[PDB]
């Protein structure tokens, strides 16, 4: 919020990143699998 | 239909029939280093089909007591074929990896076999204060064998190590694993002799068991490197 | 701005800034290497390259080395001023080094 | 596919399920993957408008906590007659956060890490003893990067400080507070490093030069008292704008170094080598 | 090779420079590693005199 | 072409180059020129878009540093059995920024410098001894131009400040901080001074009467305890809206005297006189 | 203008401020095979900037009773380099070269070589029936010398031979010369091992002389290889 | 083209056929005190063609021991005809310089002059804390001797003495140095007999060297102020 | 940034200054050189 420097690397926290991907880790194969149908 | 796969990188095919639908490492395909990233200015070299192939590794007797194997990449490559001469000669190197590993047995052994290909696994040693020295990090071809795999041999837990990218050859169910690496550090390239990026471990979770005639089961590491590209030709070592 | 690349002992002083080179009866012969250390106390540190770059910690960029030759008019020659990327060790041989 | 998820889920009613061809709740772990089968799939669900919040696992709030990275007590009294062992009104300090395991851990949660570091240097003076009282002395943190030259003596020239970057603070004030930045020479800071340091193979394993920060020389300015002080300087990192890659299994066994991962385990379970949870009677024992 | 006549110099120089280009940089100021006093330059406590 | 320039410039791919009548490669260091040989010109390139900024290069960051350009340690107790050649609770100094190498060596990368300084004083106060703890004394720092007459005493009525600049300051508070203009005659300040301060040939050689500033008169506005502390006061100089002209080769030997540039350098190499950077074997010696 | 020259290929150049208005021989230049003339179906690798660069051999000695020097392309450059391990790695190559030869002096010596690149110099023996053997052939790096380099050692004429593309290096007027070859077969690939299709002839045809101070002149040979392409892939020999 | 070079001023002309692209100091041209640059207020004078003109210095024995020479401006010439005689009658100048610097030797001579134009050399002394009296300042049309030409004589460096407005005299490419220096002061005017601005230094970074006939080879320096100003008239000293 | 003085060289360091003209310390001299052809 308050940041009276020239350097924007002295600002506070930046908490608003609510981006969110966990398919990357979650559904890494290349397929996407359906809901009920067998894989 | 997701069970049968053929992979053709190069001169190089490897059909499979019992797949378990391959993994891409974190969603992500390898590609070469764009123009808005690049660091070193001197045009690399992107010999195509001559490093991007499936090179086959020296296969492991999956045995009875066995603890598990690993291997590190590059330096499991760095001394085969175009892909061991184009490290030799440059001092960059950038390259994702598309692991193929293969392990069947009949339908009455069992088995479970946990393929994690695991970023920049910083091994530690047991019960001493030195760190691990050249020759335990650096196997080649050969890879290595974990102490204990219980604990990845660096104090985390074989348990949360399905956080990596990772399949499953599970004997009942299939009888390959197949990951697809991109390129995974801090910087674009790199100097392939002095640090390693991706490990590829492989894991009795379930040993092999079986009540039938006691063949030999062993494991093969197929592992084409992808999108490789070289930077900084000199002489070779 | 010049290099003391001539930084032994039996130069002395304003010698240390130039590189003698005669006639040689072997072929492929070495005349000089340059070590390109900044950070240690090299034939690069003094130089105006070098010594603004000291008060610096990273850096990144090319740079050009470029050699005059102080010969008489009837002096010729050719040499080859090789660049080897790190990784190995020093080129000694000019078929190790022209790679 | 990527979207904005500011708080958790909501639960849709799910009604009397019979179909052929259609089994949400069998899987395949063998593709890596993490199983798809919703609550909606397994039992009948109600509607549940779920209102609670994600932000505080944020990564971002997860790391900016301030965390203590460096501890010294030093003497602060005329050291003629001490030991050259000793911190004599000065001390050194190759900035690593490796050296307390709560941030070790915390920070071991990932591979790659890319952000600011908000410094805070907190100091504490004690007598060594009669008491009289608590001076309010001045503090030089002086800032000493990778090549520079660090100061051998607390009276140095070192301590000019032309160029690095110096706080001067005293023990009542507020702690001083600064802001390193993301000082990587590549994208990211590497937390783990499967590699080695150097060309020659004589190198150490498994720290990146790239992750090599400097040095915090800390001094007292004033000259020595009539009588001796325990002075204590504690330095917290916080890190803040957090960009973070690749996560890992947490520690379980315990640090034994800060060099390295090499690891022994507890005499017992929990956290032993060959049991990380402590043991129960049997796989059918409810305690 | 060096190919002089008889009235030449058989010994030749060359004096090698170096600089930077437009695309060097430099960042992370420190304290040069050149210079260096220990005690007393002169007419510095003079100053105070 | 003057220009902005604020990233380093971006490299194009170029390719097999083979023209007669074109050697770009080729140079004339006879005509005073640095080589403008691109990396295009010379290996076969790639496409780079650097996005390496430049801005901590600047001259204003280069030297917008606070450095330290004064330090006197001076008794603070009753003079009256005291010498003549002490300090008696105050000091003056004549303002130059030469006394200390590491400011010294950066300002005369440089011809011609214009800066506003912006003064920071720092005070550290220590007892002689028993010890019973630091007063929280005011300190008076007065700054006496050329021509004004200077205390001689500490209470003194030169100290009453009718037109001179004083500073009021305690020892625990902050540092106590100014700016003095650009307070040369000239429009920069002569860092290097080819040249004598007088019509008569007398005059001293090498110092600008334009560079001189004047006096710091710092005295100790309290009167003495009955006992004796040491009190040390640090003067910080920051220049700040710099301009700089005509750069200069940097000092390579050791600094002798503040009054001039006079030369010995060290006994042996590196910075000696007849060797500046250390020797090797001989110039095909790789280490 | 026209005497001097830089030529950049790869990370290597190559500047000469006596030059002589550089050949390309048959007034071709040198390309990739295009598919209306490609045999091989696979893929070729194309290694740019690894193998299309200047390789230096070993300088030889410019003496009195010097007969003259003969290198065989691509057999000279089989073992040095990328360029090298491509060959030795792959079954077929095709690539063009850019000869440059150096040899300088003072303003008192006097001397003419003829740089003459030969296409398919099919060698022959003096004063037997025996056809040359491979060592006789196959010099690698060093190459060789002219054992009546009058008759071009095949029992043609040394005076015929500018029939060939060619350029001199007389002392008293330039000091290199430069051939640009293209690929030059009857067939569109080639195994690089067991056939040489250019040599490069460097011969005294005026003798080198002064009658100032005696220093040693040599002559040295940069070929870079150009537009490489490898097909074939398989291990090394 | 670049190689000859005409420099006429006043009446003295110089003529030199072997140049090397004159110098002009930081990129700028001498020119006249502007109205918003003036302090003095009294009306200038302008001698134009009486003092801007070639006054040749006496020459220096280029010899084998030499360290170097030095001229500092406008002490070299205060007292040489009328821009001697508008300084001894005149308190404040202004004045740019065009510097010639002449050396030539034959095509078997080598060698190397930096010629150098140094803004404001305040000089320093060696191995004492005294500083360098009037008598080793100011040598008039002499000139000085350096000391150690290596540290510059003031603790500097001579390696990277060429940020400073320069020019080589390479005894194989060329015979003279020309550098155009503009007014280099903190002030608009000077007392010309009390500072030096511009100190010309010629320092053989490559000695004089040869086999054939040991001639006396010179170095000559021939100094044009260019666009004078005086202020201040009052009687000489 | 903040300044409630009414003096403009009170101020904090103007750091803004990105113009550069390397060109009268590298190309001094008085014909513009080529890229590749001789001088």
């Amino acid at each position: 919020q308050i940041n009276f420097y020239k350097d924007s690397y002295a600002a506070s926290a930046s908490k608003q990143d609510f981006s969110q991907d966990p398919s990357k880790f979650t559904e890494p194969v290349v397929e996407g699998l359906k809901a009920g149908a067998p894989v | 239909s997701d069970r049968v796969l053929q992979l053709k990188l190069g001169n190089s095919a490897i059909v499979t029939q019992e797949a378990a639908n391959y993994c891409c490492a974190y969603g992500e395909w390898p590609n070469y280093l764009p123009d808005h990233e690049a660091v070193a200015i001197d045009k690399p070299t992107q010999p195509e089909t001559a490093t991007d192939r499936f090179y086959t590794l020296k296969s492991v007797k999956w045995e009875a007591g066995s603890t598990g194997w690993w291997w590190k990449l590059p330096d499991a490559l760095n001394n085969i074929g175009m892909f061991g001469q184009n490290v030799q000669h440059h001092y960059l190197y950038r390259s994702g990896f598309l692991i193929h590993v293969q392990c069947n047995a009949t339908r009455f052994h069992q088995g479970a076999l946990l393929v994690v290909a695991i970023p920049e696994h910083q091994r530690g040693a047991h019960n001493t204060n030195t760190s691990p020295g050249f020759d335990d990090i650096m196997k080649g071809e050969e890879g290595g064998t974990f102490n204990h795999p219980y604990v990845l041999d660096d104090g985390t837990s074989l348990a949360c190590a399905t956080i990596f990218p990772h399949q499953w050859i599970n004997l009942r169910t299939n009888n390959s694993a197949t990951i697809v690496l991109p390129w995974m550090n801090a910087a674009p390239m790199d100097f392939p002799l002095r640090h390693n990026q991706w490990t590829l471990a492989i894991i009795p979770v379930v040993p092999l068991g079986t009540r039938t005639m006691s063949s030999m089961v062993p494991i093969t590491v197929s592992i084409a490197p992808m999108c490789c590209e070289f930077n900084g030709l000199r002489h070779a070592i | 701005s010049m290099m003391e690349i001539n930084n032994t002992e039996s130069a002395v002083g304003m010698e240390r800034l130039k590189v003698d080179i005669s006639a040689l009866t072997d072929v492929d012969q070495l005349l000089f290497n340059i070590p390109l250390d900044i950070q240690l106390d090299g034939p690069l540190r003094n130089t105006l390259v070098g010594n603004i770059s000291r008060y610096y910690t990273h850096w990144s960029g090319s740079l050009e080395m470029t050699f005059m030759f102080c010969g008489s008019f009837m002096a010729t020659g050719k040499l080859i001023l090789c660049y080897t990327p790190p990784g190995g060790s020093c080129p000694t041989t000019r078929e190790t080094a022209m790679l | 596919i990527e979207s904005i998820i500011k708080t958790a889920t909501d639960t849709v009613k799910s009604e009397i399920n019979a179909e052929l061809g259609v089994v949400p709740s069998l899987n395949a772990v063998e593709t890596g993957a993490t199983s798809n089968t919703e609550p909606e799939e397994a039992i009948q669900t109600r509607t549940v408008i779920n209102q609670h919040g994600v932000s505080e696992t944020l990564v971002e709030n997860f790391l900016s906590r301030a965390a203590l990275v460096s501890k010294r007590s030093f003497e602060y009294k005329d050291h003629t007659s001490s030991a050259a062992q000793t911190d004599k009104n000065f001390f050194k300090w190759t900035i690593n956060t490796r050296s307390f395991v709560q941030l070790r851990r915390k920070l071991e949660l990932f591979t790659y890490l890319r952000f600011d570091a908000e410094i805070t240097i907190l100091t504490t003076v004690a007598v060594n003893g009669t008491y009289m009282g608590l001076p309010n002395l001045t503090l030089q943190a002086m800032f000493v990067p990778t090549g520079a030259l660090t100061p051998e003596k607390q009276d140095s020239f070192h301590w000019q400080s032309g160029s690095n970057a110096s706080v001067f603070f005293k023990i009542s004030d507020p702690p001083a507070r600064m802001t390193i930045p993301f000082m990587c020479i590549n994208s990211a800071y590497s937390v783990f490093y499967d590699g080695f340091a150097g060309f020659e193979k004589s190198g150490l394993y498994g720290i990146n030069p790239a992750d090599t920060i400097g040095n915090l020389c800390v001094r007292i300015v004033n000259e020595h008292q009539p009588v001796g002080f325990t002075v204590t300087v504690r330095v917290y990192m916080k890190p803040k704008h957090i960009k973070a890659w690749a996560p890992r299994p947490p520690r379980t066994l315990p640090y034994m170094s800060i060099a390295n991962a090499n690891y022994k385990g507890k005499k017992r379970a929990p956290n032993a080598l060959n049991a990380i949870i402590g043991n129960r009677d049997s796989v059918k024992t409810m305690p | 090779n060096l190919i002089v006549p008889s009235e030449s110099s058989d010994t030749c120089s060359l004096i090698g420079f170096i600089a930077a280009k437009d695309d060097f940089s430099l960042r992370l100021m420190r304290d040069s590693p050149d210079i260096g006093q220990i005690d007393h330059l002169h007419a510095a406590e003079a100053a105070y005199q």
